[PDB]
């Protein structure tokens, strides 16, 4: 479903922070005793509105809220860390949760490179 | 149900849970990202009077926390120390491991009192209080947050300055709240919605340098007679 | 393994509660500030003993207890929320954790619809 | 090891971990369900004397909690406030986020004392204490639970009234426990195993309406001389 | 990448404890009320340095520390229990996260047993 | 990033995240294992003077815990009760569900004081404190741990005695720490790095049997003038 930003304004530029994954730090900076304090673990970046992605993202976050709040209301878990892992599981179950019927629309198996293997093997057998 | 954003045809879209795109390739959990966007960036008023009217107290609803991995530098964050008139705390201490939102140009630190008619303070529009990579449905005492919302993305396969602005409040969380901007422990300015952070900081600095601070032991209060951020007595 | 209810009694009817997933609520009821209290988030249903499923379920829950208690004894996690996600992962690993040998008993790949594609392509090439 | 229930040939079965059924289709984690079934539904006696003999105190075993998503409306739940004779609490306060079982026709609220010879109270038959979508191996103070057990299912691809019944107990958790049903703070009935909830509520209502309540400042105790739920002095 | 033990010493023998999974206990020992205390839930074993695996394991644990510490620095979760489940998910996504191109290096689909099915079916059709 | 050990060609290797081995078969999460190895087994000195110099206090870094499923029987574990000179505790109480390391031949229980210039005690080489199937970045008060490191494995498809050794310390966590081995509450031996656990236990037993314990009310301190484990006054 397409995303229609319907907000009074959009800040088109995204000045963000996050954590560097993985890190590969310099020297002993990876050691908790020697490394940064809580305030110093962040990286930053700046993203512009190419392809409308920033204004689209602001609207996506807005529209996610209802389903995410309803999910939080129904969990008894105090802090939820598992949403992305569960989405990745559901991604796999959507494709591989049943028998894969080759050439079927819900089967992500590309037989083409092997079709040419059998056909070249048959042209040879016929010749 | 929880939407997942995906780029198709040079545009962001919500992924169709009932339609399977075999062309979409998820080759590791690293391609999935939970992100927090600030209400600020949608154009909401961020002045303390307008912002605090978006929050309200409610009992019977257990608070909930969800994590997010990347956030947006904020122009405005808030940090609340609210008590009832009898001195009891209106907000719970931050739970273990919940730290303040990490990038705030201005921290509006509001201290004062209200009736706090409810066990927790929630966002009346359903948004979250964004802390350090944890989004909560409620406000923690003395803990800096930005208002925002969370999205989930599947990615394609291929300095920092902060200034604290202090305020006193009475009747917090009601229709009839009063806000004073704090210049020192005895000098205040009647707060109006139109005052920007930049204006408050200059107001403070010109009060200090023109001797308009209190030089009694009593409280001096001043009144003042006379676009998004990215784009008593009297005085004039 | 078949399930043999071996209890002194079975209540054949299941009057249950749970939470509505997802929800799609009316108006602003999804907002925590405005929505139901902890007591009001539940839906209810009633299921009868068609196919013996209720009495079977009571016995299944009874017989699950030993393995579930032994699992809880060995975890250091105070509250366990991950059993179903791990079962879903094990479901996928059972089928896709190794090379899928087509026509092999442990490979859930149905090549039939494509066998008819190659055979109709060969009958044409022969004709 | 942990069994998973699956429907095959119009009957529920335990899934064979060593046998792969390619015909079984798991197309999302929504098809998986953890559920709680009440001991009640297997025919166990639910009167307070019989029920409390299923529970016992033990040290050295850390308590454990597991979640479940759907439960069964209970006819009988229990809510315990037990102290040692020296006043110390026998049961721990409910941890954060553990609420009472949500559907109970009768809540048997038992207050009193016992020796409590152990750090936590466990189910002697290995069942769980079912709370609000959390199953625990132990009993929390003052928190309503139903006794039950948990199952895990893979699904196929395609009002509410509650009454609290109050009891006093001495020698709780021992062979020689004494139970009194509480009519008011000074009027009690010697409790027997055969008394149903319905009988206790009528006993209460006829004591109130026939003036058999205490009208001294002292404790009045009464004695009484004279199938599953879904299917001193004296009196008669 | 091969593992080069670079420690001052290696204890070549591994006297270990862990928990028995699953258990299948004797009688009622699985019941928390009756079973072992926290001190009595452990099994033990002894492993020698066949194939160099013990000294290799000591060095592997040593070299894992930097990446594991950097991962812990970036999580806000107080206690992390999900590393192995996430590795299992990533294992599946590496193999099945996209379209499987048969005979392609990143597609773990063995068509051989079925190639002989089609070829024996073609030799028959030709004869 | 986090390495995963796998057996190939009769040798343990780190799995290449950028190379796919279709021959590797992961048929259940049971084949994955998180394990803890003891620093001891790499040849580090385990005497209390040498061991405690590997640990240091630091503020600003939130502690972190990760679980592991199997551990190594330890020859040396440590259990610390350290206070500042003003009596305040230097180490936090063990969080709920964190128990001591379960297999320790010798538990070096060190009590005493230091300046504790930091909120938590960390391993200066980046190793973990191994408790009961939880590895922490920090030391908990009065909780037995072994120093060690964690690995993650994909497996191929196909009695117990403990002795506590007690010590007193001053200037803990500094360059100039002093250690006394405790014979009884009034008899101590100046601790040197070269003293093994076995030597300390024999030293204790020969002090008891030769009457070298204190028989005043005052503190008696003794001095002594005169390969890995798997392979005042004076005296002689
Ligand atoms: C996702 O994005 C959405 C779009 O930005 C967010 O929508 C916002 O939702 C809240 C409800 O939760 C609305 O709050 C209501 O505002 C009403 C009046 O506000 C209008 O006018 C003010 C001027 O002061 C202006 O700031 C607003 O932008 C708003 O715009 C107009 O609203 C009218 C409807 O009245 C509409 O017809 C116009 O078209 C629209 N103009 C446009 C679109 O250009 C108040 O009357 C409401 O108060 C009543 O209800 C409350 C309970 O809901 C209660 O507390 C009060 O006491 C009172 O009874 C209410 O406050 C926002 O207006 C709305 N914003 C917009 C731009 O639509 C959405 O919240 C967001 N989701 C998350 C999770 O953040
Ligand atoms: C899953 O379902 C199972 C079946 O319902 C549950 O089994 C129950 O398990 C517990 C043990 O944990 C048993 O408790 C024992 O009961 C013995 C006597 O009880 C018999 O008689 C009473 C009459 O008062 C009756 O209510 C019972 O139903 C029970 O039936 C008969 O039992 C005998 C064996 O003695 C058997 O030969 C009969 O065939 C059987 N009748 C039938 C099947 O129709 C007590 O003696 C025991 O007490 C001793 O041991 C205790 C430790 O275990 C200790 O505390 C005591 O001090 C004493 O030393 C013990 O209490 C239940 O009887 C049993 N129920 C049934 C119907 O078999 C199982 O618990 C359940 N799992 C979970 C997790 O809920
Ligand atoms: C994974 O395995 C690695 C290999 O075992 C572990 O490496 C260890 O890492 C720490 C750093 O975190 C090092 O500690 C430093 O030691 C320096 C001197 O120690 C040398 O000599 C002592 C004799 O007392 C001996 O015990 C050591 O084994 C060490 O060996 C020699 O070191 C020199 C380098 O100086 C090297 O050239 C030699 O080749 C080597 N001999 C060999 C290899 O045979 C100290 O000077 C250091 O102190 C300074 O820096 C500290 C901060 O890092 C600071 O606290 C101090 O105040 C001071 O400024 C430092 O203590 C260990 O030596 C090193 N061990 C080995 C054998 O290399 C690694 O820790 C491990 N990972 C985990 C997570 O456990
Ligand atoms: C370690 C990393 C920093 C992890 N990353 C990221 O965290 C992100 C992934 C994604 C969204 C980001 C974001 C969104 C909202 C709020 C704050 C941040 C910006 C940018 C980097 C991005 C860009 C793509 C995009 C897709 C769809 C809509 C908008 C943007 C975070 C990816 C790169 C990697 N180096
Ligand atoms: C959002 C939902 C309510 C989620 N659902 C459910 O929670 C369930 C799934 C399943 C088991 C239920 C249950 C079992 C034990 C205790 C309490 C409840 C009853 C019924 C609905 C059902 C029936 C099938 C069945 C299979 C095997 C044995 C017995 C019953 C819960 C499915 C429908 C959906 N609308
Ligand atoms: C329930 C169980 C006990 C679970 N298991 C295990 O916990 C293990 C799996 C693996 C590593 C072990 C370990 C490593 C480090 C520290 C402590 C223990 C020793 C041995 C049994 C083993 C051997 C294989 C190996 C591979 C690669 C390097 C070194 C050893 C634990 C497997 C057998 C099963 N009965
Ligand atoms: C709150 O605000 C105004 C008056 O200031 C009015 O519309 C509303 O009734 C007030 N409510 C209360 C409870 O004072
Ligand atoms: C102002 O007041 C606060 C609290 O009332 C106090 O902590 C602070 O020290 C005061 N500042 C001065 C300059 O008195
Ligand atoms: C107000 O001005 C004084 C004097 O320059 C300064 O010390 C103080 O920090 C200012 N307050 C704020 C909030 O910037
Ligand atoms: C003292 O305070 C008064 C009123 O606030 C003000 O007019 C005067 O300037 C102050 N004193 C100085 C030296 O500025
Ligand atoms: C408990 O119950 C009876 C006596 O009431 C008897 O069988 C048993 O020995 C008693 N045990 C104790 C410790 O009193
Ligand atoms: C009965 O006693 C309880 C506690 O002992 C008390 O809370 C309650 O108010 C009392 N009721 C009456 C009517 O005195
Ligand atoms: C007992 O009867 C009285 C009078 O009808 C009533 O107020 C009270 O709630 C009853 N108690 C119970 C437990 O129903
Ligand atoms: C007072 O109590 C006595 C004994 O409980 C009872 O006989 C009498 O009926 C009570 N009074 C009234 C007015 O019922
Ligand atoms: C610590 O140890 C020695 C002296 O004992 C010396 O190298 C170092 O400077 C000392 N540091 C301090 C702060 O005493
Ligand atoms: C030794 O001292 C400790 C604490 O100072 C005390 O608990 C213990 O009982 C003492 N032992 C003797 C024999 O006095
Ligand atoms: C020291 O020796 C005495 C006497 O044999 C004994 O009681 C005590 O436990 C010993 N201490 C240790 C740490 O073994
Ligand atoms: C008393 O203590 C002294 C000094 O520690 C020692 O020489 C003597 O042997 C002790 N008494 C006995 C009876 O051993």
């Amino acid at each position: 479903e397409a995303i229609v930003n319907a907000q009074p304004k959009c800040n088109p530029n995204l000045h963000y922070w996050t954590t560097q994954d993985e890190g590969a730090a310099i020297g002993l900076a990876w050691i908790p005793y020697f490394g940064p304090a809580a305030e110093g673990i962040y990286i930053e970046g700046l993203m512009h509105n190419q392809d409308g992605l920033i204004c689209g993202l602001r609207q996506l976050a807005n529209e996610t809220t209802q389903a995410l709040q309803l999910f939080l209301r129904a969990t008894t878990e105090l802090r939820t860390f598992s949403i992305l892992n569960r989405k990745a599981i559901d991604f796999l179950l959507q494709r591989w949760g049943g028998t894969c019927h080759i050439l079927g629309p819900d089967c992500c198996i590309e037989p083409a490179d092997w079709t040419k293997n059998i056909t070249d093997k048959i042209d040879q057998i016929i010749h | 149900s929880i939407p997942l954003g995906v780029i198709h045809n040079s545009a962001l879209q919500v992924s169709d849970v009932d339609k399977l795109v075999c062309r979409d390739k998820l080759s590791s959990t690293n391609q999935l990202r939970s992100v927090g966007l600030n209400l600020e960036g949608n154009g909401v008023a961020t002045d303390v009077p307008s912002a605090t009217k978006r929050w309200g107290f409610r009992s019977g609803v257990p608070p909930k926390v969800v994590n997010y991995e990347a956030g947006e530098w904020a122009e405005n964050c808030y940090n609340l120390e609210i008590k009832k008139p009898d001195g009891s705390e209106c907000l719970p201490a931050a739970p273990d491991g919940i730290r303040g939102f990490p990038r705030c140009r201005y921290v509006h630190k509001v201290s004062g009192t209200g009736p706090c008619a409810g066990d927790f303070a929630f966002h009346k529009e359903g948004a979250f209080f964004l802390y350090d990579r944890l989004a909560s449905t409620v406000i923690y005492r003395g803990t800096t947050f930005a208002e925002g919302v969370v999205a989930f993305l599947i990615l394609p396969q291929a300095g920092y300055y902060s200034t604290t602005i202090r305020y006193q409040a009475t009747g917090f969380g009601t229709n009839e709240t009063e806000y004073l901007f704090e210049v020192d422990n005895l000098t205040y300015v009647q707060l109006e919605s139109r005052f920007t952070p930049q204006f408050l900081l200059q107001l403070n600095e010109t009060i200090y340098t023109s001797g308009k601070r209190s030089n009694t032991t009593g409280k001096l209060i001043w009144k003042v007679n006379p676009w998004a951020f990215w784009e008593x007595x009297x005085x004039x």
